[PDB]
RNA sequence: GAUCCUUAAC
RNA sequence: GGUGAAAUUCUUGGAUUUAUUGAAGACUAACUACUGCGAAAGCAUUUGCCAAGGACGUUUUCAUUAAUCAAGAACGAAAGUUAGGGGAUCGAAGAUGAUCAGAUACCGUCGUAGUCUUAACCAUAAACUAUGCCGACUAGGGAUCGGGUGGUGUUUUUUUAAUGACCCACUCGGCACCUUACGAGAAAUCAAAGUCUUUGGGUUCUGGGGGGAGUAUGGUCGCAAGGCUGAAACUUAAAGGAAUU
């Protein structure tokens, strides 16, 4: 059954700390405890170590990432900038 | 032999910049505007106060040693009005009365494509 | 007086009655 | 305001002429005319050695006044002083621009208009992103009012013109680049491709941008031999 | 002081709000194609000639 | 102890049969098993060690020198970058913008790691607990938990005493004050709720 | 496009996936296309270019991963490499 | 009542178009509500183009006119007589003088 | 741009 | 620098004019229209990928599969909420100069939230064509968009084998415009608001004088702001619509 209403992960909590921080744990646990698809192998094994280190089952490559994400949007924009600068200069 | 320099002519409202530099842009020559010939604040654009300011700098050019400008003129532009001044009307008859010669006069007001925000708000301005 | 500011008036009342039946609670 | 600044300096003339001097700005080989102006400079002075700011100084040049015709009036050039010795710096190509007036005569309403764009890098190493503009005309003989294009007509102009332009663009330098867009072989080239799809007068090519400049020029070619 | 004799040959109508000047059309007498618009303040006819300190103005509307 | 993973990375000596075996701090996309290239003629690559004079405007770069030589100072912490934002080759000289907002004039020769650091986005989790914060500081340092100094005697702090809880005197102490005086807001320039934003 | 064609190539023509078969079809010298997904190996794409280069076989480097490659082929799994032992119907072969 | 079949403005089919701003008060106005006009002047003014073509270096000079499509809004169009309001029945013509 | 107001309806 | 005029502010530590640039974020001018698409909100840089759609044309297929629809859902401008990113411009609040009898307003200079984006909410606007949807019929005319059809009609390849864009007419489907009144209407006006006392094509929703009042209460949804449902006691002779001088 839905064994929770809003709650989710952050049950475990109960009754304390407050549902604006409760909230707030829950958006990031769910995130730091999701299975990330690998970008080498293509399957989702992609879990975290800890706070930065993103481990893949398979194909036994860690990642540097973010602290709850595999990537952040911050390092996607860097990604895309850093691509865009090198471009022009070779060409 | 003509050796010529840049009019860059600024018209917006309320002020009119007239300075002359040389073809590359990169060194100045006689940058006086209205405020520096009217005394009464609501006359820096003033026709009168405008002419002032660039039979000025044309004598400033002249004696400096250039024959002829390339005009330049420009209004506020970007966001702003975008219709020049009155100085713009008066500066280039005031420099063709003093006799630089002139050339390749063009306007170059900077247009945006799709300008950031025009200020005064929604209703805008509510005078 | 505009339909508007009227509307605002009487969601300021009902604020206001909210919070005072909360009270009471 | 003369008498409205109540302090002038808030921590309490010689004029610039005299420690100044004049400097002859020169052409590349591809335009008629060689000489385009002079420039005010700083006095060379061993410690700051003015040529460093003399090779940095890019002069707006009208197409009109470097090739002597009327009807190169609406182009401008930038010319970029790259190379200065002995008071006779010469310049290269930089970029290519219309008047803002053209431009704005050029566009009417009542009528569609076309602009494609390309980055492509020449075969001497530069890389030139160039501008195209198209207009749509009404054909003779015609009575509709506006002779619009029907956005297919507009994609198919812009692929056709966009490969016209890479192609040009590779398989000639710079100095070829100049020497074609100077007759504007272009312009009649583009609309030969285009005439079978939509008439599209007015195809002029707009602004052009560089990014590059030349090296030490020791050798074989036009700088220094003689 | 410089001054420029011009005779005017248009009367344009009276200008301002309470009318005190009238909008004229004058014409130099050195340099005769040079033509100008400028604001008498009295009474105009044809064949008047007018004594001007400066000649770098136009003088358009006046409201 | 620290927010960012950090890299073993391996390079070979150029001088000598050996391997020499590096600590980086791991930027965000780093993977085992990826070639990394320190050097002033390096490509513009995630990861790379280029100078800041061969870097161009706008490039992201972490683990900046300070100085050449000095193997990093500057946007160490996890998530944190240095922007360039410009140069000049006369006196070479490069001007960055740091993690504080804080505009830099560093050598052209001093190096950074392409990229930003991973371990990003790590303070936007509340601990929510005590425990949390004492597993946190138990690595770092003996800095928990902190007592207030208004809830101690005179004898103990500048704050203690009285009959309430209370500073008594202003809490902005000046920057000559001596050991013993610097406690509470050291040379503020400004005090209380700011209704602005950073302004870099 | 690509998709299309590959889509039938699975409908009309044969075809192997997986590296394994793959290697021993380009051993056996009865293939004729190659397709290598783009997130294999490097290691893997340079033996199965060079086992490609000793057989004369054809090799097209799919725009996606092993993900994207299996939907392509038709199939609910990840595929690396997909050998097309023939066509008929395709032009996959002539093209690219 | 509806004063005007057409709702003041030029809307069927659309439901919303991108605003203008206005060039006196800067009111934030449909575009198709506007009241542009289109400013076409000589630079010169016309009252110096015989001084401009004797103090020019070059003959037969072209003097270049100025072009820039101008946006106003329904209250400072009134204001600066650019348009002005007409009788009941003859609100209807399409045309300009 | 201050030109704010008008012992109460019939 | 701005303004009717000023002032706040920045200036022998050169932003405030030029030359080269570099960065950020937003925006997509002129072309731009009584023009297009979408169910509405809404949508305007190039290209690519992904799936969708109207109209047309069909001597293609199925054969009533349809219309509107309590319940129940999807999408829903702006502002607003939660938290990341972003944060250039403009800018509820606030600061401050002016005007003023006062000005916690208009005007001027800054400026947080916001404006932007991701994830989740919110579900309201004069969300308007103030006109529900479907179907049939009843005047004419030109124009315009998309599709199709016909014409010893116009122009360049190569005036020679294929054609694009035009011109003329026809047709379907659109966004719309002019005139009377066939009619309708209280009128303004309306080709629908007509074919309604000569009253019946199908169907959904809503209203019953003005208030009190979109209030109270009970439900219900929302983090909240609030949304949806929604009275009565009591009070009042008018309140209103369209035109006339």
């Amino acid at each position: 059954a839905k064994r929770t209403k809003k709650v989710g992960i952050t049950g475990k909590y109960g009754v304390r700390y407050g549902s604006s921080l409760r909230r707030q744990v829950k958006k990031l646990e769910i995130q730091q405890h999701a299975r990330y698809d690998c970008s080498f192998c293509g399957k989702k094994t992609v879990k975290r170590g800890a706070a930065g280190i993103w481990t893949c089952s398979c194909c036994k490559k860690t990642v540097a990432g973010g602290a709850y994400t595999v990537s952040t949007a911050a390092a996607a924009t860097v990604r895309s900038t850093i691509r865009r600068l090198r471009e022009m200069v070779e060409a | 032999s003509q050796v010529f320099g840049v009019a860059r002519i600024y018209a917006s409202f309320n002020d009119t910049f007239v300075h002359v530099t040389d073809l590359s842009g990169k060194e100045t020559i006689a940058r006086v505007t209205g405020g520096m010939k009217v005394k009464a604040d609501r006359d820096e654009s003033s026709p009168y106060a405008a002419m002032l300011a660039a039979q000025d700098v044309a004598a400033k050019c002249k004696e400096v040693g250039i024959t002829a400008v390339h005009v330049k003129i420009r209004a506020t532009g970007g966001t702003r009005t975008k219709t020049p001044g009155p100085g713009g009307q008066a500066a280039l008859r005031a420099l063709a009365r003093s006799g630089l010669r002139i050339g390749r006069i063009e306007d170059v007001t900077p247009v945006p494509s799709d300008s950031t925000r025009k200020k005064g708000g929604r209703r805008g301005r509510r005078l | 007086m505009r339909a508007k500011w009227r509307k605002k008036r009487t969601r300021r009342l009902k604020r206001k009655r909210r919070k005072v039946r909360a009270r009471s609670k | 305001a003369v008498g409205k600044n109540k302090r002038l300096s808030k921590g309490k003339v010689v004029d610039p002429f005299t420690r100044k001097e004049w400097f002859d700005i020169k052409a590349p080989s591809t335009f008629e005319n060689r000489n385009v102006g002079k420039t005010l400079v700083n006095k060379s002075t061993g410690l700051k050695s003015a040529s460093d700011a003399l090779k940095g100084r890019v002069v707006e040049v009208c197409l009109a006044d470097l090739q002597g015709s009327e009807d190169h009036s609406f182009r401008k050039i930038k010319l970029r002083v790259d190379e200065v010795q002995g008071k006779n710096l010469l310049t290269n190509f930089h970029g290519m621009d219309f008047t803002t007036d053209k431009l704005r005569s050029m566009v009417r309403k009542w009528q569609t208009l076309i602009e494609a764009n390309v980055t492509v890098k020449t075969s001497d190493d530069y890389v030139l992103r160039i501008f195209a503009i198209a207009f749509t005309r009404k054909q003779a003989n015609q009575v509709k009012r506006h002779s619009y294009a029907q956005s297919s007509h507009i994609r198919a102009i812009r692929k056709v013109i966009s490969e016209i332009l890479t192609k040009e663009v590779q398989g000639s330098t710079l100095a070829q680049l100049t020497s074609k867009l100077i007759p504007e072989v272009i312009n009649k080239e583009i609309e030969n491709a285009t005439k079978d799809i939509f008439p599209l007068q007015n195809i002029h090519v707009r602004k052009v941008k560089l990014l590059k400049q030349p090296k030490f020029d020791v050798g074989a070619l036009m700088a220094l031999h003689g | 002081t410089p001054v420029t004799l011009a005779k005017v040959i248009k009367v344009l109508g009276r200008t301002g709000s309470r009318g005190g000047v009238t909008q004229v059309r004058v014409e130099f007498l050195e340099d005769t194609s040079r033509t100008i618009v400028r604001n008498v303040k009295g009474p105009v006819r044809e064949n008047d000639i007018l004594v001007l300190m400066e000649s770098e103005r136009e003088a358009r509307r006046l409201r | 102890g620290r927010g960012a993973p950090l890299a073993k990375v391996v390079f070979r000596d150029p001088y000598k049969y050996r391997l020499r075996e590096e600590i980086f701090i791991a930027n965000e996309g780093v993977h085992t098993g990826q070639f990394i290239y320190a050097g002033k003629k390096a490509s513009l690559n995630v990861g790379n060690v280029l100078p800041l004079g061969s870097v161009p405007e706008g490039t992201i770069v972490s683990n900046v020198e300070e100085k050449p030589g000095d193997r990093g100072a500057l946007a160490r912490a996890s998530g944190n970058y240095v922007i360039i934002i410009g140069h000049n080759p006369d006196e070479n000289k490069t001007r960055v913008r740091l993690p504080s907002g804080a505009k830099k004039v560093i050598s052209s020769d001093a190096r950074g790691v392409i990229g930003v650091i991973a371990g990003g986005g790590r303070v936007d989790k509340p601990l929510l607990k005590a425990g949390r914060a004492f597993h946190k500081y138990r690595l770092k340092r003996n800095s928990w938990p902190k007592t207030r100094g208004v809830a101690m005697n005179p004898v103990d702090h500048p704050h203690g005493g009285g009959n309430h809880q209370h500073i008594g005197k202003a809490s902005t102490i000046s920057r000559g004050a001596v050991s013993g005086q610097k406690a509470g807001l050291i040379a503020a320039r400004r005090t209380g709720l700011l209704r602005g934003s950073q302004k870099t | 496009s690509i998709n299309q064609k590959l889509a039938l190539v699975i409908k009309s023509g044969k075809y192997t996936l997986g590296y394994k078969s793959t290697v021993k079809s380009l051993r056996q010298g009865k293939s004729k296309l190659i397709i290598i997904a783009a997130n294999t190996p490097v290691l893997r794409k340079s033996e199965l270019e060079y086992y490609a280069m000793l057989s004369k076989t054809k090799v097209y480097y799919f725009q996606g991963g092993n993900n994207e490659l299996g939907t392509a082929v038709g199939k609910l799994f990840r595929v690396g490499v997909v050998s097309i032992l023939e066509a008929g119907d395709s032009d996959i072969l002539t093209t690219l | 009542p509806k004063k005007r079949a057409s709702n003041g403005r030029n809307k069927k089919g659309r439901g919303h178009v991108k605003p203008v701003r206005c060039v006196n008060c800067s009111k934030s106005i449909p575009k198709d509500k506007a009241i542009k006009r289109m400013a076409i002047r000589n630079i010169v003014e016309a009252a110096a183009v015989r001084d401009l073509s004797e103090a020019s270096v070059y003959p037969e000079y072209a003097l270049p006119k100025t072009y820039n499509k101008l946006h106003y809004c329904v209250s400072c169009a009134i204001h600066a007589r650019i348009v002005r309001v007409r009788s009941r029945e003859d609100r209807k013509n399409r045309a300009p003088p």
